[PDB]
């Protein structure tokens, strides 16, 4: 959600205001794992 | 794959019908004409009325004739000349004298994807200023109707009579623009980009349509003509193509090789 | 009154907004297009019909195909939409119109030779290398396929759709140096042999289409340089 | 498989090479329904209009270049006359009727020989003015059978020389660079079209319905299709073979709706 | 505050923008009009009552019928809503106060001579030709109707609505050379054959109404020439 | 079809009554009295106050009266002079000398369709003004009121008494305008469009109806008598009938043939 | 409703914005009957 | 629906907004067949 107040009311929509990623077909888990 | 072209039909296929492999995604949408023709751009370049002006004179306009040129934008995307449709678009490439320099106008961002022949849609204007502080209007007469040219006397000032009628005057701000759709006004069904058949308004010149068009705006500024200014302020007509539709394919003009 | 705010773009003409505006002279019944046949519903209905090319010989449609035997492409021309073999098609001069393209070009050719003229010819597609290929055993490599010359008369080599990227740049701006997607070439590979009594220098007519799979995106402003 | 014959009316035609009928824009070209613009009952088909009017066209040598065009106004060539394309009782009621609303099915014969190259570009165009001079004259049958094939120049294919109304005496007259109804030969295959090749056919179908502004059009000024052939590639052949093949054209209006009946069309 | 975004067009007087605005004095009981009888609920009630043309002789609502035969129509006029003959008409008057119109004009008839008066006329109305006809040969081939003179004394005879366009013009602006919609045309068949003792020339009182289908569209500013 | 036009009544038929046709669509409804009468229409250019005026006397009028002309819109389509409902509408042909060109109004876009005898409806005025810059007011008064003239020493100011009352004096910004909608305020049920009674105010006027008007505005500037301007100020008042009712048809104006 | 598109909303009521007169206890008929 | 993103409200009608056509009495098909 980021840096956003407003949570109430999106005027424009999802595609409009943000920009989705097209289809092809808190918990910090660690950066590296020993194995 | 093995084709034949003289039939006039060919299934478009992908790289899995000749070799192996597969389809790609949809990209997106943005070939819709609906979508594609609904954005703003510059159609014609007018100068601002001042007083009650004569509107141009049917073509062929002769010497002597105290007619107002450059004042009226013809909103077509089809070529203009003199406020009126024309067939063929014509720059001034050495306009050293002579006569009247008649403006031309072209929506040269639709005849570069206006391959087709018929459209219909609704108009977006957006009449721009050219001049800083400028407090200027907006007129319009439909496809079909004739400027009021006359102006009454109130109050001892000469004030004309477009200033008045049941076609919408739209008043701008000091320093703002004019925004307003207009619909598709015109006795035709659609606009013929190409059109071949004969108007007979005159001797009947082939491919001028008669009423293609949404109409005709022209800019004036809300002062009786005693103040009347000295220097000619310009305005700029933007449209939008609302609502667009498209029949019939056709060609898209020929880029030179050189 | 509702109390609001007007943000730091107010009274902002954009010209590309996505929105509406104010009607002036509504209510306005227009005659009915139901009538009319042949609705473009999208403008890739049109970038799939295939148009002809031109070719440096002065601009021709056709390849002519001379009789002496040379190890190289007959034709050979860059896979980039802003090539002047593209012009004037309707898979350029619509995509000249946009930024990017995404799919595959169909180039279809047609045999306008005689009927007795039995040849077969190597089309191919390299995709771009630091040299453009020249020898047949260099387009054996690339992706080729053999056109027999019979009782049909066109072949539909399909350009595939080989990029690092989703969508590739439409205009070859800066830079692509000669090589942005690679190149056409249309090897013979066998010399036409003709029976007596028939024309020297049969013509290949080329086409050029989209695929099936063809899509366009964001567009610009056009090129006005057709009015000049 | 190939052997195609079209009866309609009392004038049945055949074709031994057929590639197929180039049903244009829809499935069924002669399905159309009345015009919305004529309060009065329209003059339908009736038996003596629904047949294959054929007149010739001009011959094709090699010394045609490429992209030389020849166009034939539909229904303009009904009323000229142009290439013996006389109508009798299709133009003896479409000079009588006002309006009218028709879909047409032309099918152009010029058949090669096998030893002989070459290809046409039959295109059923719409909406263009190549049948007439720059000057505004509509073009007479002794100025068509003088060019014999109309030269694709660069006033064609930027449309500098379509007919214009003249500014006058008052206005500098502008140096005209472009006007819409140019043709782009490049792409022409567009339009409607087969390809009169000289190895797949003799006969080229093609099947166009009713387009236009107007619901109905004009029947004196209109000039909604335009049967166009360009060569794409130049004849050719060894010395002793056929100089000259002919090029004819059979023209069919499908469900026409005539509509406001007057007298016979006086200028 | 609710934040809000104010667009182009703020602050600008429109005369016929469709809304309301601020009351200034509301509350205001008007006294009641259930007394008065006879509204007017839309123009298109008066359009259909038969007014009074006019005719160039000096202006006549009536043709007179000069004993003399000629081989032309009596009267002639153009159907067109700008035609000085239709100017002091409600058709006519309420229609230039208009930019459009569609349906059927209706040119109502009377025959305001003696009872003995015998006589037969052949209305007509050509579409618009290229010269306007002037044979009885010639509008008998034009949609005619011949009105014979008995018992009654009217005929209204309906000019249809035959036109390229759903709303046709209502004013001959630019340019409709004189032949716009085409031409009323009022030809005598039979020369009237009165009695004696009866008087010559009789009168053909011409009125115009509108059809039960004319229909108005798109107001214009009015011509201010009435009060010059 | 045969018919008899004596009769006063007569079927407005189709092309089917005497031929084969049909009937068209119905195209729009903008003949709707309600609808058509909507819109708004100059009415009168009336100059701004700038102290306590003296509303004109009731005519005749004789020389010597110190009042002032040109400042009050008695807000009617019928023909005004003076301020005062007249009759007559009278313009000046030839206007040099002689005495005070009284101010006439009359609204040319209604009696070209005010093919009716009575008319009711609110009124939407708009008083934009003829002035770059002017900061001015809008008073009213309601058909059967009267002007109240004198003004009152606000801190050796004579702010006079058309700032204040209990009818609306609207105030515009500054460069903007003046819009409020105005009820059936007049005693009598309808405007009589045309009048045939006799107003026994004076000697009887025939045909001079005394109370059809939605009222009279009058423009002012929002400052005291000292600081009375040079420069004589107009305005431009725009009227729009709201809510159109209309009785008993009735004849239009006579166009001239020449 | 004359010329008026704005169908949802009325914020002033109805005996403000118009004129209601006060009590006292399409179909285009003709202006004139032949009885 | 073109290039419109206001997805929620339409202040304007539909008739007043657009402009539609009055009555008398993707998807991409091909723009010509072979029959």
């Amino acid at each position: 959600r980021g840096n956003n107040g407003n949570m109430t009311f999106n005027y424009y929509a999802n595609t409009y205001q943000n920009s989705v990623d097209f289809s092809t077909s808190g918990i910090l888990n660690p950066l590296g794992y020993l194995k | 794959s093995t084709d034949n072209a003289e039939t006039g039909v060919i299934e478009a296929g992908n790289t899995d019908t000749d070799f192996s492999g597969e389809l790609a995604a949809p990209g997106s949408n943005h070939t819709n004409v609906k979508f594609l023709f609904d954005r703003s751009r510059l159609l014609n370049v007018i100068k601002v009325l001042e007083k009650d002006a004569v509107f141009p004179r049917p073509f062929p306009t002769q010497e002597g004739a105290q007619q107002d040129d450059g004042y009226f934008c013809l909103l077509t995307p089809r070529p203009t000349v003199a406020s009126r449709p024309a067939t063929r678009f014509g720059l001034y490439a050495n306009p050293s004298g002579s006569g009247v320099l008649a403006n031309t106008s072209l929506d040269f961002n639709f005849y570069s994807l206006a391959c087709f022949t018929y459209f219909r849609s609704d108009l977006e204007v957006t009449v721009v200023s050219l001049e800083p502080d400028l407090e200027f209007a907006v007129g319009w007469f439909p496809s079909g109707s004739e400027y009021q040219a006359s102006s009454f006397v109130y109050d001892q000032l000469h004030v004309p009579f477009h200033f008045t009628g049941r076609t919408p005057r739209a008043f701008a701000s000091k320093g703002g623009k004019v925004s307003f759709v207009l619909p598709w006004n015109s006795v035709s069904s659609v606009l013929p980009v190409r059109w071949g058949g004969a108007s007979k308004l005159s001797s009947a010149t082939r491919g001028l349509p008669a009423h293609a068009d949404w109409g005709t705006i022209y800019a004036f500024v809300p002062r009786p003509n005693e103040k009347k200014s000295t220097a000619v302020k310009h305005v700029a007509v933007y449209i939008r193509y609302k609502n667009a539709r498209a029949w019939c394919p056709s060609m898209l003009p020929f880029r030179s090789y050189k | 009154p509702i109390p609001t705010a007007p943000r730091e773009n107010s009274l902002m003409f954009l010209s590309t907004l996505p929105d509406d505006t104010v009607p002036a002279y509504g209510n306005v019944r227009t005659p009915p297009v139901n009538y009319l046949p042949g609705e473009i519903t999208d403008l890739l209905q049109l970038a799939r019909i295939p148009t002809l090319m031109a070719f440096e010989r002065t601009y021709v449609p056709y390849v002519a195909v001379p009789t002496q035997f040379d190890d190289r492409p007959l034709i050979s021309f860059p896979i980039t939409l802003s090539d002047p073999v593209y012009q004037n098609t309707l898979v350029g001069a619509i995509s000249s119109n946009f930024a990017n393209y995404r799919g595959c070009i169909q180039i279809t050719l047609t045999f306008c030779g005689p009927m007795m003229a039995r040849g077969k010819f190597l089309l191919s597609y390299s995709p771009p290398n630091g040299t453009q290929p020249q020898t047949l055993s260099e387009a054996m490599q690339c992706t080729y396929s053999i056109w027999d010359i019979g009782l049909n008369s066109s072949w539909t080599f399909v350009v595939p759709y080989i990029s690092p990227s989703d969508y590739r740049e439409t205009r070859a701006i800066t830079n692509s140096v000669y090589s942005a997607d690679g190149w056409f070439s249309l090897h013979k590979l066998t010399k036409i042999t003709l029976p007596p009594d028939c024309p020297q220098s049969p013509c290949i007519l080329f086409f050029a289409s989209a695929g099936e799979d063809y899509t366009l995106r964001l567009p610009v402003d056009c090129n006005p340089s057709y009015v000049f | 498989d190939r052997v195609t014959t079209q009866t309609a009316g009392n004038t049945a035609i055949n074709t031994q090479s057929s590639l197929g009928v180039l049903c244009a824009y829809v499935e069924d070209p002669t399905k159309s329904d009345p015009p919305s613009s004529s309060t009065d009952q329209p003059t339908t088909t009736f038996t003596a209009i629904d047949r294959w009017y054929t007149g010739r066209l001009n011959s094709w040598t090699k010394a045609v270049k490429t992209f030389s065009f020849q166009a034939v106004p539909l229904p303009g060539a009904f009323l000229s006359r142009q290439g013996g394309l006389n109508g009798g009782a299709f133009t003896a009621t479409l000079h009588r009727h006002f309006l009218m609303k028709c879909g047409w099915q032309v099918q152009v014969q010029c058949n090669l020989t096998q030893f002989h190259q070459g290809a046409l570009l039959v295109a059923m165009v719409p909406e263009t003015t190549l049948d007439v001079k720059p000057d505004g004259k509509a073009k007479s049958l002794q100025e068509l059978n003088e060019e014999q094939w109309v030269e694709m120049s660069d006033d064609y294919r930027t449309g500098k020389n379509m007919p214009f109304q003249s500014l006058g005496t008052y206005y500098r007259p502008p140096n005209w660079t472009w006007g819409p109804n140019f043709i782009n030969p490049y792409q022409v295959t567009v339009f409607p079209h087969q390809i009169l090749n000289a190895r797949t056919s003799t006969s080229v179908d093609i099947n166009v319905p009713y387009i236009g502004e107007t619901p109905t059009q004009s029947s004196e000024t209109q000039n909604s299709w335009t049967l166009l052939v360009m060569v794409l590639v130049p004849l050719d052949y060894k010395e002793g073979a056929t100089t000259d093949p002919e090029i004819t054209f059979s023209v069919r209006p499908t469900s026409p709706y005539f509509n406001g009946l007057r007298n016979r069309y006086t200028a």
